[PDB]
């Protein structure tokens, strides 16, 4: 969440629209954020969330992408 | 009474009040303050300037009030009233002109180098010369030039 | 030695703070150095509170003391000369805030003699001094306004200016601007027994459940909040007891943290749960 | 809370870009205003890019706010002289010259660098032309004819004629100046620079007025209350 | 003859409407700033006393060149007191 890279490719997967001089979230398709849907789950490695507190979240991520993933 | 610290205070309130105008008047020849020998031989310096507010014999005058200003601005009478009476002093030498000063000029400017580097309060409503002014180094620098002058015109008088 | 009030300018920038020698001194915090700039000194007692204004009127900074006077400098080339001084209170100022940017340049200080001054500064220097007396019993001792609350036509709107006031005489009165020009107490919270130290509005962040936390000498913390808009029932709800006394009270801007400063010589973290009870998030120091 | 917990650490687009993500609009105005003001130099697109090529200006958000922000939050953590020049330039000031000539008076000294003064007064005429301003406007040219009555003085030594506009300028300063007589300001850096202003090209031309203001401040606050007319105290 | 040179130059001033000589004292004294500690502190008073005396004797808007007006006298009075402070 600390890089600049996983805000570069979040904000590439959404269409907002100026509506009174502020941005509004209309479509998406997917955010590159910690703990999101199936793009989350590059971005859990043992360079990223250290090493004894990365497998849960990585199961935590697997198992949203596969109950809650279309 | 109990010390002198009581002729003292009495003195600078009498020179005090004293200076408030051009002429020293107030108390003029109504001082007195006579007590044995060292607590009398005390107020010599407000009989002198006294006699020299009242009256005046050519330079003899000048030369005994700037006398009375530089024994009294060597922490002997205070220093409330020094920066004033120092001020009226140098606004009679030469300040539209130049004079000479025997054994005074270089007495006064050591005077006033001495009183910018310590303390110095002047507070005297003298005549026109005294409201034309603003800042208390004004006098200072008026005294230093007049002094200036008087030591260029008056020391190439070789016989 | 002890130091009293100590905020921060804007966006992070100098520091200025005030202790008990009658010194306001304006420290700069560069990457987290602190480093003086200046020391204003002109008070005969010693400071309070300390307010900065906002960035669009230049850098001004008011300061309270105890010596019945505002002191109101500002900050230009390097120069931070006072440019009002404002000394229509009879006793010594408790608190000195600040109004909105939306509002203009107003400036509210509450005294110990039941007394609410507002300096409100028109197109130049000049100040109008709108003080109310009859504030409060023993005297006011917090100061805080309400946040800008905007209400077909091309001309600015005019908001409610709401300011809450906390004295000694155990009632937090709220004041409202009326549409003459005086202003006059809305509301009262008597919820508290002994005297409210300080008393701070939480900002809104665009939700209308606008709440108000004080803290009081009994040890109680309270927080008044209101259920909508335009509707007059601050109900209050305690947030811890202590046993001793607490000084001041902030609060955050992003998730409304409550820092209850006070007690043992230490500083508490509150935040509100999803249940509705505040809990302590962690200890300071 | 994602946006708060985004800020709370220090990133500024990631909570930029939760914020946006809201349903009312009026929240998340405030909330986008709320998080450009308290942090606004670390990720800006125009002026030197350093936040990764245009970060704020990819999520349909308005260049604007974000600039007036930087400008605000520069003019009071960085110097004023170097904050004016990033918010006429950044072409969102909105009749904003007031405050650019605020901030352009506290580099009054330095005679020897007019550039960065002639630079101010040629860039702002093109903000006021811009923001449909064409009534007060006398305090820029007042700056910008200093500077020129300056050069020609240096430059030129024997002319003593009058410059058309050199006593509009010189109204203008005077002006300027009676602040504490026409609205009762107490300005100081200012009134300093509009004085240094007035004096600088008094050694040419005339300047029959331009001074203090009697004894009323001079005897009366500290035996010091900025000179003027020492020439005429000094002699006769 | 740089006193003299200045002395000429406020006559020359004030024989035509007096409004240089507050710029020149200015200019003089920062050319001779950096003195000791008897000369430039004597140097700083008489500057200060002239500029007193400006005011004092001056009644228009304002001019006041070579002094980065009232914040510049603000700093001259206060780098004033700190030398007298030092001095004593």
């Amino acid at each position: 969440k600390l890089y600049q890279t996983p805000l570069e490719l979040k904000l590439k997967h959404s269409t907002v629209h100026v509506d009174e001089l502020c941005p509004l979230i209309v479509p998406n398709l997917g955010v590159a954020v910690i703990h999101d849907y199936a793009d989350w789950v590059k971005e859990a490695s043992g360079d990223l969330p250290e090493a004894q507190i990365v497998k849960h979240w990585s199961l935590t991520w697997t198992l949203c992408e596969a109950l809650w993933g279309h | 009474a109990k010390d002198a610290a009581f002729a003292t205070l009495v003195s600078d309130r009498f020179l005090r009040d004293y200076c408030e105008r051009g002429c020293f008047s107030d108390l003029d020849l109504i001082d007195n303050l006579g007590p044995a020998m060292m607590l009398s031989d005390r107020l010599t310096f407000l009989g002198k300037y006294r006699e020299f507010h009242r009256m005046y014999g050519e330079k003899r005058f000048a030369d005994a009030a700037s006398l009375l200003l530089s024994l009294m601005t060597s922490r002997i009478a205070p220093r409330s009233f020094w920066m004033t009476l120092l001020t009226d002093a140098l606004p009679l030498l030469e300040q539209k002109q130049v004079i000479f000063s025997a054994e005074q000029t270089y007495e006064l400017m050591r005077c006033l180098e001495d009183l910018t580097s310590r303390r110095p309060v002047h507070g005297e409503s003298d005549t026109e010369q005294l409201q034309d002014d603003d800042i208390e180094t004004t006098k200072v620098e008026m005294l230093r030039l007049s002094l200036a002058r008087n030591l260029a015109r008056a020391i190439i008088r070789e016989g | 030695d002890m130091i009293h009030d100590a905020q921060m300018d804007y966006y992070g920038t100098r520091l200025a703070t005030c202790s008990s020698d009658r010194s306001v001194k304006i420290f700069d915090v560069r990457n987290g150095g602190q480093i003086l700039i200046a020391d204003l000194r002109g008070h005969e007692g010693p400071v309070w509170q300390v307010a900065w204004a906002h960035p669009m009127y230049g850098n001004i900074l008011a300061s309270c003391s105890y010596d019945r006077k505002v002191i109101i400098w500002r900050e230009e080339n390097g120069t931070w000369e006072k440019s009002h001084e404002h000394a229509g209170h009879d006793s010594s100022v408790n608190s000195v805030c600040w109004a909105p940017h939306d509002y203009g340049l107003i400036l509210a200080c509450g005294s110990s003699d039941g007394a609410i001054s507002l300096l409100t500064y028109t197109g130049e220097g000049q100040w109008e001094v709108k003080k109310i007396n009859n504030a409060h019993t023993i005297g006011c001792n917090a100061v805080s306004w309400a946040p800008a609350v905007v209400p077909p036509s091309g001309q600015k709107p005019n908001y409610i200016k709401r300011f809450a006031s906390g004295g000694c005489d155990n009632l937090i009165k709220l004041w409202k601007e009326e549409e003459d020009g005086q202003w006059k107490e809305e509301q009262k919270l008597e919820a508290h027994s002994d005297w409210v130290r300080d008393v701070a509005w939480a900002p809104s962040i665009g939700l209308p459940t606008s709440t108000i936390a004080s803290c009081s000498q009994d040890g109680r913390v309270f927080i008044w909040t209101c259920d909508d808009a335009s509707s007059n029932t601050w109900s209050p709800k305690l947030l811890h007891k202590f046993n001793d006394v607490v000084w001041h009270v902030s609060w955050s801007i992003t998730a409304n943290i409550l820092a209850v400063s006070g007690g043992d010589n230490k500083v508490t973290l509150w935040k509100e749960s999803v249940d509705g009870q505040w809990v302590c998030i962690s200890d300071v120091n | 809370s994602y946006a708060g917990q985004l800020e709370s650490e220090g990133l500024w687009e990631w909570a930029i870009f939760v914020l946006l993500h809201i349903d009312n609009s009026g929240i998340r105005e405030k909330a986008v205003r709320e998080l450009l003001t308290r942090h606004c130099q670390l990720l800006e697109t125009p002026e030197s890019w350093a936040k990764e090529t245009f970060l704020t200006q990819k999520l349909r958000v308005p260049a604007k706010w974000i600039h007036e922000a930087k400008a605000v939050r520069a003019h009071m953590e960085s110097d004023k002289h170097l904050e004016a020049l990033c918010l006429f330039k950044a072409e969102h000031w909105n009749r904003c010259h007031k405050l650019i000539i605020r901030h352009l008076a506290s580099d009054a000294i330095i005679n020897e660098n007019y550039d960065y003064l002639k630079g101010f007064l040629e860039d702002l005429a093109p903000p006021e032309r811009s923001s449909l301003i064409q009534d007060w406007e006398t305090s820029g040219l007042v700056y910008l004819d200093y500077i020129r009555v300056i050069e020609m003085l240096r430059h030129i030594q024997q002319v003593d004629c009058s410059g058309n506009d050199l006593e509009q300028l010189h109204i203008k300063v005077t002006s300027l100046c009676s602040r504490i007589e026409q609205i009762q300001c107490y300005s100081a850096k200012d009134r300093l620079a509009q004085s240094d202003m007035a004096k600088r090209v008094a050694n040419l031309s005339t300047p029959d007025p331009q001074r203090v203001p009697l004894r009323l401040l001079a005897p009366h606050i500290g035996r010091l209350p900025m000179p003027e007319d020492y020439a005429m105290d000094e002699l006769r | 003859h740089n006193y003299y040179e200045l002395l000429y130059a406020f006559h020359i001033y004030r024989h035509n409407y007096r409004k240089a000589g507050t710029v020149m004292f200015e200019y003089g004294m920062r050319l001779g700033r950096e003195v000791r500690t008897l000369r430039g502190l004597e140097k700083q008073g008489n500057c200060y006393l002239a500029a007193l005396n400006c005011l004092r004797l001056i009644r228009p808007e304002y001019a006041w060149i070579v002094q980065p007006e009232i914040l510049e006298l603000e700093d001259l009075e206060k780098e004033c007191s700190l030398a007298r402070i030092r001095l004593t």
